[PDB]
Parts: structure tokens; sequence; C-alpha cells
RNA sequence: GCUAAACCUAGCCCCAAACCCCACCUUACUACCAGACAACCUUAGCCAAACCAUUUACCCAAAUAAAGUAUAGGCGAUA
RNA sequence: GCUACCUAAGAACAGCUAAAAGAGCACACCCGUCUAUGUAGCAAAAUAGUGGGAAGAUUUAUAGGUAGAGGCGACAAACCUA
RNA sequence: CCUCCGCAUAAGCCUGCGUCAGAUACUGACAAUUAACAGCCCAAUAUCUACAAUCAACCAACAAGUCAUUAUUACCCUCACUGUCAACCCAACACAGGCAUGCUCAUAAGGAAAGGUUAAAAAAAGUAAAAGGAACUCGGCAAAUCUUACCCCGCCUGUUUACCAAAAACAUCACCUCUAGCAUCACCAGUAUUAGAGGCACCGCCUUCCUUAAAUAGGGAUGGCUCCACGAGGGUUCAGCUG
RNA sequence: UUAAUUUAUUAAUGCAAACAACCUGCAUUAAAAAUUUCGGUUGGGGCG
């Protein structure tokens, strides 16, 4: 079955006048008249050259002629790619071993109550209420508005800890930063072009979480595979691409080391929003991409086991549900499935609050649920603060 | 009228396509089919009825993972998003197809009969006689056209030479080259018969509208009548 | 219902009223977001001379003598502009005398005219 | 039907017109690591950050200066939080709307079936400051309530229509940037970014040099009056119950390079004719001339960085409630 | 109840009786030709 | 004695002779981007035949005459 | 540009009762049961009260389409500019 | 003293109660609506996009619900043009009609039922009424009150004769019959559990007395049946209520 | 409509024509239609 019905397909041009089939004579066309007439032959116009040149009337050359066109087809993961297998596919692509829960090294940074924010719950509740109810004159703010607001206000609340932690002065949250990292996986060359937003950069690299012994123990772990789904599925197969490793910044940039990638799924529509598993996969891929760009910038473009692993964190949220990730890139030798493997600690589906009532539900003239968040969980904010404080 | 068919998309896709209702109207704008109009807005999911469609630069039998089984507004059967290699496609789901199941699409006519597992597609030559089938092609590579509605199942009645006799759900025999592919099992949504519309409003939701003057010929509907022969004219309307 | 009154941009719905103009020549184009980009070269630049010291005035004294109207012609212009040089060089390649084979290559092409007024 | 008062406006002498609409007297004057951070933000937005898509001068404001101003506000608030405890609990709003609706003066309906009838002149400001800081404790006064100043509010003899200013009818909103249920209901500082339509270059080409400071001053007067009036009406004051304490807010207005600084004290909400017939108070706006934060940015260098502008920003951020 | 059959809309007026629609068919061209022959001030609507 | 009443050319009829700046097909009267759709094909019926069913004169390329003749025609109206 | 049906993309539907309803009462809105007035009228079909529906087979704005022996019709030979 | 009125947008209209001067909201002249609101857009080629909405979190589904972006290649100039009035439009009218949407829910907005008088008849609307309480009448129509019970028809919600018929008629779920083995313009981007047409009617089962005093009124002693519910349908009735 | 006249047109076949499809001509059968008519006497109508 062929798609596209004939009536919609472009109409076939009318048959050429028989006068054109007679070798010796020049047909008399309405070309001289400069307008159509039905009783004269239709001219054969030579193709027009000066057309597709003006900037506002430009036609791009065929993809084959573009400077970066390559016969070998790369598989790019961009911000709007949704992995079918999700976390498993991301782990295979990045040669990563998954560890449930955040590492104790970062989780201990908030165990002591000194790091606990004064009026922490009050401030977080005010942040949630402002994002979800008080943000606008409109009664119910949309996700496109309350997800960035909740993230930024939480980041400010964490940054308020500069009192206890002067090391927090050596960091800055940049927006619209874009990184690109290419690497091979079983003769398949994969690129990640991470655009996202809210890259938390620090002047100092994050300390490694996994020790040499754990990194070596990753050798025994077998990289889970899925069949018949190829790991390439849902990745943009593109022949136009650049193999350069771009960290997103010019050389000499202060705060060169990525600290946390804040990915937010703020689409108002559920189909336009990532599933939680696909969001975790995107977090894995973006953290791996930033770490790999850093590694290629620092230790050169050589496939090898990293003596100093690169650690990149990421927080992926939909405004209510958060996912926390710490990714340790400890190898740039990705092509083989064997050897030491990168490792990611993920804490999944940490919901800051169960639900938010913008309107007071009234049954039989009785207020059942008051306006505000329900099922608020300070533990998720503790984890968020721990991730922010890591490295300080 | 300025009617252009909505079926203009040329490239297969998984995304539901916005389909325009017709109201039973031709491209001329006149009613051609009565009783159609309105109903819930629908999106069309392009079904790949050629189950043995090996991916680009690939060949041979291939397996596919059932990502999900979904209700289809445009069919009695429910459909299945199924993914193989690096592609995803919509196929017609069989009765017991589940998410996470594995499906085989083969062009191999084995000398022995292949074990017929529900949901997989084999050439009709490879199936045992008496197996229930659906999504049957008429010609090799044409694409499934027969036994596609919910709960339907043809029977592989016979296989002789390179020709197989299939019993269509209308209990009519059909001859097809044994190289034509069909999938094993009955189509899903087997309870489609038992659904009760309940009220006229549900049919109106389904897009069926009450329509009269369905014939447009002079005098409207007129049942066929036997025209008596001249010898028999004397007995047509004998009085009591 | 008014067939006789002129169709202007004040009459239709919002799309009509936005689309129709009043004869003003275009100055630029519209990009994405309906942002208007104004092209400087599209704007008519008024070439206004310096009138300081100019002796002519809007009116002429009635004391000026009457004359007979003699509209300038191509023959007269040729005689008063090219004929002297032609004679002086003939007594002793027409581009030397002023003729140009083609208007292409000139800023002010005489035909098709490509300048204002 | 109400006049849409635009803080960021192309109109000439709009500062004078807004002074009249607002009953505001404008008064000229006032009532190292930070430098490194400011330079870092500037260079991050201008040079260091890699742009996949070419930056066009028609969007330079929105794609360069807006992130730059956001980074300045956020990082400076973080760094000055130890030196200003109130700034730690403050809410930092990014482009949250500020709406103020008020009535100022009267007009005889000139034409129509309502001709000859009295109608109040209504004004609405719908601002969206690039950044703003909201606190739960009010800032201190800049000058006592009932403070008299010899400078007189400009008098406008023409209708507000003569200043390009148009009427619409839509929701009347009084908004501080958050709903009334928000405890952080007082204003600390607003950070405004002039749009590309109000480029200094375009203003210089089309107008005098004083029109640039007019644009800055009008934006300040309108925005700060709206914010302080919304704060007062959140506290429950209006034209018939005038404020018992002055309401204070600060603002910095930048084009990306040039910064100007404004302090505003709202002393009156009694702007109607009835409430203003015998009202001696008047709102006050202290302002500074626009000064360039930097002279130029060449590749990796910020040439001509002005420390005084950054000190003024820090001073505003360091202002505290009592 | 009746009499207000005319519910004006300039889009419909121009799309139904305008110059472009009149010229779009040979019959409408003859409509315009008849109006021109009669000397109508308004050829189309 | 009011309302009125009256008027004569404005033109028209039939012959002859003679062959008679700019804008605008998009929503016309709209300065300024990818065309292609580009037209052709017996008139029918009213009516007469006292219905009606075959049939029933109609810009012809010299007026007259041949001649309403030869012919045609429900051999009839009529042509 | 009425009306009938359809197409595309919109919009409206208080409150109470009930609980995911071609649900109940009843606004807006749609209609037009009965009575009265009106009958060259306010009106070439209206008014007042009463009444039916009122989250649906609902109502409705916009643009488009189907044309006369044809269209359209939940068939009343209804409607297709009184 | 009055108003589901008013103010705005849309649509429509096109200067149609602004000023002045002549007339009796007319004629003529002069003036006026200033863009931020709104309209007027997009440089393409490819390739992408399964995951509704309903406070979207539980629960609840079926009728299955456009949201279109990214990579490369081009690109550097910048705010033009148009709508902006009114007491307004469609109904031949300064027409009690028609007229989408957002807000105000009785108005902060908008208006005036009485030209003056008299106080006849008849007429219209309204209010009150002794005693009685349907005796009126084709009929309790209308009005006033508030109930009861049962038949016939149609299963029900809906639809219809725009302008004398709203129904028992048409439709309708349900069922039956007939026709059709199939692709690129309807049916249908469908495939016999489908599609088209016709019929039928949801469903389910089995195969002389009473009423009044008087009662041409009412009720009861494949088909045959079964009226659950519903009805401005058509009959009858108790009680009450009433000019 | 089992009134009269047709089948131009479609749909089937058949025969020729072009070498199965497609198409032309000529027939036959249908469908869909088209055109046309409504004698006289007897209160009317039925049967006469
Ligand atoms: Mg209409
Ligand atoms: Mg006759
Ligand atoms: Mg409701
Ligand atoms: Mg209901
Ligand atoms: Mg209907
Ligand atoms: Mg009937
Ligand atoms: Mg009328
Ligand atoms: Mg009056
Ligand atoms: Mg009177
Ligand atoms: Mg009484
Ligand atoms: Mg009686
Ligand atoms: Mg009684
Ligand atoms: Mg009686
Ligand atoms: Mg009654
Ligand atoms: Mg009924
Ligand atoms: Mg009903
Ligand atoms: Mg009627
Ligand atoms: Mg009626
Ligand atoms: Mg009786």
């Amino acid at each position: 079955y062929e798609w596209g019905v004939r009536s919609t397909r472009k109409s076939e041009p009318p048959p050429l006048d028989r006068v054109y089939e007679i070798p010796g004579l020049e047909p008399i066309t309405f070309a001289g008249k400069m307008h159509f007439v039905p009783w004269l032959a239709r001219p054969i116009f030579p193709p027009w050259d000066r057309g597709y040149k003006d900037p506002r009337f430009y036609r791009s050359p065929p993809l084959h002629e573009h400077p970066l066109y390559k016969d070998q087809a790369c598989y790019i993961f961009h911000h709007r790619c949704r992995l079918l297998e999700g976390v498993k596919q991301a782990l295979w692509l990045t040669k990563t071993k998954l560890i449930e829960g955040l590492p104790e090294k970062v989780l201990s940074l908030v165990d002591d109550p000194r790091n606990h924010i004064e009026n922490q719950d009050e401030c977080v509740l005010n942040v949630i209420s402002h994002a979800r109810l008080w943000q606008t004159t409109e009664e119910i703010p949309k996700r496109e508005t309350y997800c960035p607001v909740i993230v930024d206000n939480l980041i400010q609340l964490c940054k308020s800890q500069i009192l206890k932690h002067p090391s927090l002065a050596r960091r800055i949250c940049v927006q619209n930063s874009t990184f690109s990292a290419t690497w091979n996986r079983e003769s398949l060359l994969l690129q990640v072009r991470g655009s996202g937003g809210a890259r938390l950069s620090t002047k100092d690299p994050l300390p490694t979480i996994a020790s040499r012994e754990e990194i070596e123990a990753t050798k025994n772990h077998v990289l889970e595979t899925f069949y018949p789904i190829s790991p390439i599925i849902d990745l943009h197969e593109c022949n136009i691409y650049d193999v350069k490793n771009d960290t997103g910044f010019q050389e000499g940039y202060p705060y060169p080391y990525p600290h946390t990638l804040y990915l937010l799924d703020k689409a108002n529509l559920r189909p336009h929003r990532l599933q939680p598993d696909q969001l975790r996969a995107k977090m894995i891929l973006f953290a791996f991409g930033s770490a790999l760009a850093q590694a290629r910038l620092l230790y050169g473009n050589d496939a090898k086991v990293l003596e100093q692993p690169v650690v990149v964190q990421s927080v992926g949220t939909d405004g209510r549900v958060f996912h926390f990730l710490v990714f340790q890139l400890n190898t740039t030798d990705l092509d083989c499935n064997e050897g030491v493997k990168n490792l990611a600690w993920v804490d999944s589906d940490q919901l800051l609050y169960q639900h938010f009532w913008c309107l007071p539900v009234i049954k039989k003239r009785v207020v059942v649920e008051p306006v505000g968040p329900v099922g608020f969980k300070p533990e998720t904010f503790r984890k968020f603060l721990a991730l922010y404080l890591h490295g300080a | 009228a300025n009617f252009v068919s909505w079926k203009s998309r040329t490239k297969y896709t998984i995304t539901p396509v916005k389909m325009r209702k017709s109201g039973g109207r031709d491209h001329t704008g006149r009613i051609r089919v009565h009783g159609i109009g309105g109903g819930h807005k629908q999106r069309y999911r392009m079904i790949d009825f050629l189950r043995f469609r090996p991916e680009e630069t690939k060949s041979g039998p291939f397996e596919e993972k059932v990502i999900q089984v979904r209700y289809d507004p445009c069919r009695s059967a429910d459909i299945a998003l199924v993914a193989g290699g690096s592609r995803k496609r919509w196929i017609i789901a069989t009765e017991n197809m589940q998410a996470g199941d594995t499906i085989l699409n083969s062009n191999h006519i084995g000398r022995m009969a292949v074990a017929a597992r529900e949901g997989d597609a084999h050439p009709l030559g490879a199936l045992p006689v008496g197996t229930l089938i659906n999504n049957v092609e008429s010609e090799p590579g044409r694409g499934a056209q027969y036994i596609r509605a919910a709960g339907t199942c043809g029977v592989l009645l016979r296989k002789v030479n390179g020709t197989a006799i299939i019993q269509l759900p209308s209990k009519r025999q059909m001859q097809v080259l044994e190289t034509c592919v069909a999938t094993v099992g009955r189509v899903s949504n087997v309870d489609h018969n038992k659904r009760v519309i309940g009220k006229a409003g549900r049919n109106r939701w389904l897009g069926k509208r009450p329509n009269s003057g369905r014939w447009h010929r002079k005098g409207g509907w007129a049942g066929r009548k036997i025209r008596p022969l001249p010898p028999m004219k004397s007995y047509v309307k004998l009085p009591s | 219902a008014d067939r006789m009154s002129k169709w202007t941009s004040k009459r239709g719905p919002r799309s009509f009223r936005g689309r129709k103009g009043r004869g003003a020549k275009g100055i630029g184009f519209l990009t994405s977001g309906w942002r208007f980009v104004q092209i400087k070269e599209m704007v008519p630049e008024f070439v206004v001379p310096d009138l300081t010291g100019f002796k002519l005035k809007p009116y002429v004294s009635y004391l000026a003598p009457e004359s007979e109207e003699t509209p300038l012609t191509a023959a007269q212009l040729f005689s008063e502009a090219v004929a002297p040089a032609i004679e002086k060089d003939f007594k002793d390649n027409l581009e030397k005398y002023g003729f140009e084979p083609t208007q292409e290559g000139k800023l002010f092409q005489l035909y098709p005219r490509n300048f204002l007024r | 039907m109400k006049y849409m008062v635009y803080p960021q406006t192309f109109a000439l002498n709009a500062d004078r017109w807004y002074q009249y609409f607002t009953k505001t007297v404008f008064l000229s004057g006032l009532p190292a690591a930070l430098r490194a951070v400011a330079c870092d933000c500037l260079l991050q937005e201008h040079f260091y950050l890699r742009r996949r898509r070419r930056v066009h001068r028609y969007e330079e404001s929105e794609v360069i200066s807006l992130p730059f101003l956001d980074q300045l506000v956020s990082t400076l608030v973080g760094l000055l939080s130890p030196h200003n405890p109130a700034l730690a609990a403050a809410a930092l709003d990014y482009r949250c709307p500020v709406h103020f609706y008020w009535v100022r003066g009267e007009e005889i309906i000139p034409r129509g079936h309502r001709r000859g009838r009295i109608d109040d002149l209504r004004y609405q400001i719908d601002d969206k400051p690039n950044n703003q800081i909201r606190i739960s404790k009010q800032l201190a006064e800049f000058v006592p309530l009932d403070y008299s100043v010899p400078i007189e509010i400009p008098t406008i003899k023409c209708k507000p229509d003569k200043l390009p200013l148009f009427k619409r009818q839509y929701e009347n909103h009084i908004f501080v940037g958050s709903k009334t249920a928000d405890p952080c209901c007082y204003g600390h500082t607003q950070f405004h970014l002039l749009p590309d339509k109000l480029r200094r270059e375009r203003l210089l080409r089309q107008n005098c040099a004083d029109q640039i400071e007019v644009v800055f001053r009008a934006n300040a007067i309108a925005s700060l009056f709206a914010w302080t009036g919304a704060q007062a009406m959140y506290q429950g004051f209006w034209s018939e119950a005038d404020v018992t304490r002055p309401f204070v807010s600060q603002a910095v207005i930048t084009d990306g390079k040039y910064f100007s600084f404004f302090c505003y004290q709202l002393n009156t909400l009694a702007l109607t004719t009835q409430a203003d017939q015998n009202n001696p108070r008047k709102n006050i706006c202290w302002g500074t001339q626009s000064k360039p934060l930097y002279e130029t940015i060449e590749d990796n260098d910020v040439k001509g960085f002005n420390d005084d502008v950054l000190l003024q920003i820090v001073h505003f951020l360091l202002n505290r409630p009592k | 109840a009746r009499g207000n059959e005319y519910q004006p809309s300039n889009i419909k007026r121009k799309n139904k009786h305008g110059w472009v629609r009149r010229l779009s068919t040979p019959a409408g061209v003859q409509v315009i030709l008849r109006r021109m022959l009669k000397g109508r001030k308004s050829l189309s609507h």
C-alpha cells in the first residue's frame, strides 16, 4: 500500500505539443507574447538561475552537498528525542551501570541539621505556593509557567546557604548553554547535542564518588541488552553532523566544570511531556554528554580509562516530580562492551508534593481540602539541597 | 467544490494524522453515502498492513517487540504499536497480543510446517492446514486486505501446489498464492459484537447520522418486482 | 450592500482592514513574528539642494518679455549638444560624442526608467 | 474604558505626563569580588557562551542582556545574602507581572449618547519587570509622609490621548507580582530591561539626547508607582482610605549597558478628584542619570567597567527593612 | 420572523459576487460583459 | 381665489452616406517571488397541427421573375 | 449572508440535587404547549403570561460546500433569500 | 420612578444629535479617530514527533480527543502600512422583532410608562369579592390552588409541517432481511464482529357490573402477549381550589 | 401504472472492428428515464 492518493499528488504536466516532435521546424509559442494564450504552443522555458539566492527566497542545497555531510550516519540525541527503552537504552548507549539511590557521599551532606535551612519547610512551601497558585492573576498557572519558577526558586533557596558554605560563591547557573559530544558504540557513532537549560557551572570539578575498586568492579557487570529493539531506536539518524566535542563555552571561561544540569519538562500537554523513564534517560544522556565533553577537553580526544573520573549531576523535574542523578564518567573507551563502565546513581520519582489544590473543593457547602499543597515531602528537597551542596 | 482528500501524507509515520470527515460527500460536494456526518473528532494512525516489511538495508525474517496495544478510533480492531530494530509501526493486534510480547515476521516457506504461534506472520505456505489466520493478502506483497475487522478469523482450508484455499469470515473460499503472508490467530477486540450502543447519541458520536432520501431516484426506494409474462398476466391479481 | 462607494481599508473585517492599504509605497518587509524590517534603500531619500544664494523666485516679474513656446525635441537637443562636436571631428565609435549603445550599466537608465521623477 | 499606561514608552515627555497621572514629583539625586562576578556575567553572556544560531541585533536585548540581567540579580542576591538577612528570605521573581489600576481626574464625555456626562479617567499599568525582589517586611521610609517639596507636579492641559496613549477595556488588575495570599507582599527592588524598540541608538537617531533619560525616568515613575500602589492596596489602602505610612520601592533600569537608579515613595493613593481636592501629599521619585556600566566589550575584555554603577546596585540590594 | 435574510459579511460578499469570482468562470465574464454593455456603474459586488 | 391650467426645445426615431501620470483578474481599480487549469462539443422548448406522438418559415451572401412551380409532407397542418 | 444537511477550526452552558448520566429541578441560552392581546399590528408571525429542553442526537459565531427535475430532508412534499 | 440593563470586543454600517451659520437629530461649512491594542508574517530542504483533556495528583473512562518542533545551509537591515468617530447593524421606518463574545447581577452604567383634561359606554390588562364551589363549557379553557388514581398510544431522550397540525407521525437504541471478497477522491486511507440498503420496533415472556340523582362519557367482567420508565400526547377520576 | 411511444444514455451480453485490456459500429435484453393523452350520454360514483 502506497501513501498519498493520486488526487492529492502533484498533477502531471500536460502533454507536449506535437509540434515539438517534428525535427526541422521552430514551434510558434506565446513566449514572445509574454503571456499565455490557448491557441499557441506552450514554450519550453529554460530553468531560472537567479532565483534561490536571495536570503528571503533561499533554497538550501541538497543534503549531499552540505559541508558536514558524511556517508557514515551518526545517531544524534537532541532535547526532543524520547528513547523507547528509556533508562536501559541510555545505560547501553553510555556504557553505564545503574545504582538505585543517591550516593552516601552526597546524601550525608544534609544529614547534619546545620545544612538544614532555617524555616526550610516554610520557604519551600512558599515557593510551591507561589509557583502553583500565586504566580499570576490567573487562578491556575500552567506547567510552562510553574516548572521554571519552582526550579529557579528552589535553586535560590539552596543558594541562600552561602552563609554556611562560602564555597558556593564559586558557581553560577548559566542558561541556554549547549554542549555536543560524540563517541562510538560498536561501530555506531552517537552524538548528543544537549541544549536544555540551567547548567550549574562551578570553578572546581566535583570529587569522584566511586573509588578505584568500585570502578574496577564495574568490569564484571554485564551491560543489559534489549532485543529486537536496537539501541539506536528513537535517535535521529543524521548524515549531516559535526564530530567536534563542544563544551558550550569558549576557552578561558570561568566556572568551566559542569556541576548540575537542571532539565525541566515544562510542556503543558502530557503527550508533549516526557515520560518519567524517558526523562531519566535524557538526564543520563545529557550528563554523559557534558561529562564526555569535559573529558575530551581535559584529557584529550583519546579513548581510554580516565585516571580522574568526571562527575556531573542532573536534576530532571516536571515541576512536581523530580529525578536526581549523579553520573561518574570513568572511561572514554566506549566502543567495546567490556571493561570498566561509567556509573550513574539515580533516585527516581521523588515527588516534592503529592498534589496542589488551586481551588478549595467544596462538597455540600463544606470545604473538604483547603487551598495549597497536599502530601508535601521535605525529603525530596533534602536530596535537592544535597545535590546542590555537593562539591562545597 | 474545492475538495482535496485529506489522505495526502506520503511518508509513513507513527504520529496520529488529523483526518477530515467527509459527511458522505464526494469531491463534488454532493452526498454520495447517506447517514454519515459529525461524530467525535478522530486522528488516523497509519497501519502497516504489510507485516513482512524488512527494514531498510535489511532482509530476512525479523522479530518485533509489542510496545503497546491501543484502541483505534478508525477500526473495530485494536491496534498494536510494535518496534523492530530502529523503527516503530502500527499493526493490527491479534486476540491475545500483549505489551512486551514478541512477534515474528518471516518470508521463509519451510519444508515442514512452522509452529503457528498467535500474532506472528508467515507465508501461507508455511502454515499448517486448518490454522486460524487474519490480515490476509490477495497477492504476494500486496498488503493485508482481508480478515481485518475485530474478532475475525479465516481458516487455511487447503494447500495444493503453490496455491492455498482460505475460508474468509463470510465463509467464502479464496485462492491465494502460498507465498502471500498472513498472520496467525483471530483479530483482537473479539467482543466487538457484544457492544450495545444503548442510545442514539452513541451512534451520533460514532459519526452515524439519521438520514432519509437515501435513493435520489424518482419515487425513492422501490423494491424489485417480478414483471409477469403475457400468458401469466391473467393471474397476477385474481380477485377474491 | 453599498456597491457604489469606493472599496477602502476601512470597510471589511479585521483581516481586510489590515491587508488593504492607501497607496503608500512599501518600505520593507515582514519577518517572523510580524516584525517589520525597514530597508533604508527602499525609503525615498529627498535630494534637496542648498537654496542659499539662489536668485530665482516663485514668481516672475511682469516686465519680462513675452516669448514663443518652442518645445524641446530630440532633433533640437542633438543639434545643440552633439552636432558641434560631430562637425568639429568630421572636418578634422559614437561614444565619444555621448551616445551609449545600451542603458545597462548606468545608474539612471533612460529605458526602462529606473529613477523617480 | 481605561488608558493603558506603558512604563517602557516611546512617547516624548512621557515622564512629565506620567508624573501628572501619578501625582509624582521627580527629584534629581538621591533621598572587588562583586566586580569580578559582574564581569563574569557580562563576559558569559557576550563572549564565552557559544551560540549555535547567530545573534541578530534586533534580538540582542532579549538574548544577551536579559540573561545577563537575570544572572546579575541572582548572583548578587546570593552573594549579598550574608550582608542582608532580609534578602535571604526574599522572593526573586523573573518577569512576573505587576498590575496597578487607579483613577486620576475626570472628563466630560465629548460625544455620543453619553455626551456631557462626567466620567472618571482610569489608568492601568501592566508591567513585567525583568526581575524583582519581594520581601515580607516593608522597607523604611526615604522621607516622612506629608513631606513637602517646593518642586511642583507638572500640569497637563491636553487630554492623555495627545501623548500617544490609548484606551482599552479589559480586566482591572492590582498585582504586586504575586497574589494577596503571598506573605512576601512588599517590594524591595525591580530590575527593568528596556526593549530593543527603545535602543539608545534608535532614540539618538530619532530624538534628542534628553529623550533617553526621559525614557528611563518614565519607566521608573510608572513601574515604581504601580508596584508601590499595588503594595499599598494589598495592605488595604485606596483612594478613600489613603496610606497611613509611605510605601517605598527601588528600581534599576538598564538598556544592557546603561543603568539608571530610582527610589520611589508613594504617599498618596488619593488620586481621584474627590479624594485629591484637598490632598496636600504627593508621591516622590528620586532618580539618577543613566551611566554606562562598561564602555565596550572586545573579545574577552570588558573595557571601562564602572565600579560606581555596581556599587549603586549593591546599595539598593543592601537596603533593609527596619 | 422573516425579512432579515441579509446577514451582511464582506468576506462572503466579495467571495460570492466579487470581480475575481465573476472572472473565474466564462459565465461570470459574460455577466460582467452584460453589465458593461448596459452601462452599469457597478460591474461587480 | 387657491390648487392648478397651459407652453417648446432638450433631445429622440427612421433613412442615406461613410467601414468603426498612477491603479486595476488577490477581496478588481491592491508598487515588488516557483507558474502550468488554461477554450472549442447538434439548441431545446413555447407555438401550428384546433389534443398530440412524425412534422410546424427563421443574416441566406442579385432585387425581380421562373413560382408558391417542381418537390416534400401523420401526402396534413404546412414546408 | 435565510433555511436544510455537511466540512474546518472555535465558543457557551449559573445555582442546587446528584455522581462520570442523550440524569432531576431550575438561570443564561434554544424552543414554541396553551391562553389572551395584536390582526395595514411593534411585527408580511409580534407581545404578555404559561410551558418544553437546558453537559447534549445541545445551542451557537466564523469561513467553506451541495443548485433546480437538481440540492437537502430524524418524510412535514418539508426547506433551498418573506 | 424604571431596565437582563450597561460598558467593551467582534461583525456590520460608513460620519449618521461635535462646533458654527442659516432652517424648523434639516441644510451648508468647519473640525475629527494619532499605536503600545488589532490586522498585515515566517528563508528553505530534509528529518522528527505512541503516551489526551477534565485543578491532572488518586478515582473515573470512552466518543479516543490539531497543538510541531529540531540539524545543516542562507541572513543582518530594523518599528512601515492599515482599522481606531457616532445615538450605529439586519428587519422598507428613530420598527416592542433578530443580533456572537468578555465583563458588571443590579448597576459606579443606562433610561422615562403620563401632550393637557375628563372619568360615559363598549374593549384590553390587572386587583378584590358575600353565599355556593365546575352548577360554566365541547372540554376546569382561563384563573386560583394541590392533589389522587387509572386507561389508550408511543419503549425512552430527541425530530417535524420557518408562518393555523409537536402528535399516536419521523428518528431511535434492539432485532431481522437483502446486497458486496474489495485498495489510492465518497464508502475508506475501511475489509464480513465490515460496508451499503430495506423492514420492524427498546426490552422481557408463551407458542352485565362499578362510577353520578341522572354517565351516547370512563373503567372492569411467527403471532399471542408483558406499559419499567418517560410524555406541554389523547381519555377518565378523587380531593382541593377558584368570578 | 400491466396507458401509448422510444432507448438517445448507462449496464449487460451477442456479432463485426482493432489484436486479453481498451475502443468503435450494429443488434437484443434490462435499468433508469423521457415525451404524451385522459371521447360522448345518463344528480354523482360503482357496476353497467
Ligand atoms: Mg446566520
Ligand atoms: Mg397543438
Ligand atoms: Mg449546569
Ligand atoms: Mg438532561
Ligand atoms: Mg434535521
Ligand atoms: Mg408522510
Ligand atoms: Mg418589516
Ligand atoms: Mg412618555
Ligand atoms: Mg393622552
Ligand atoms: Mg366568591
Ligand atoms: Mg357540566
Ligand atoms: Mg371536583
Ligand atoms: Mg350546561
Ligand atoms: Mg390551565
Ligand atoms: Mg415518543
Ligand atoms: Mg420529548
Ligand atoms: Mg406550523
Ligand atoms: Mg404549533
Ligand atoms: Mg363530562
